[PDB]
């Protein structure tokens, strides 16, 4: 609904988080699994 | 829809009460009309 209110930075955060989460769970095909093993993703539990 | 966890809306509306009607005011309405014409004068048999 239009009642929800956000800022550009908040939206971009949400989108990028969604993209990362989709990537990791292998729901996305053709994942570059080589890069999925990086340290940031290792700490994805506390960097989500 | 940006509600509570149970469906309570977070935003409250207004009633927008009307102006209410106006009491009709009546006025003295007058139509002008004349009086009766004089009649031709016959003469009597007594004195003044």
């Amino acid at each position: 609904s239009s009642a929800i209110k956000t800022t550009r930075l908040a939206e971009a955060i949400a989108g990028i988080q969604l993209y990362i989460n989709r990537a990791l769970n292998r729901i996305e095909p053709n994942a570059r699994a080589d890069v999925s093993t990086r340290q940031f993703f290792t700490d994805w539990t506390v960097n989500n | 829809h940006n509600l509570s966890i149970d469906g309570q809306p977070l935003s409250l509306a207004i009633y927008a009460e009307p102006t209410d009607p106006k009491a009709l005011l009546t006025s003295m309405v007058q139509a002008s009309q004349g009086g009766s014409a004089v009649l031709p004068g016959t003469l009597s048999l007594y004195r003044f």
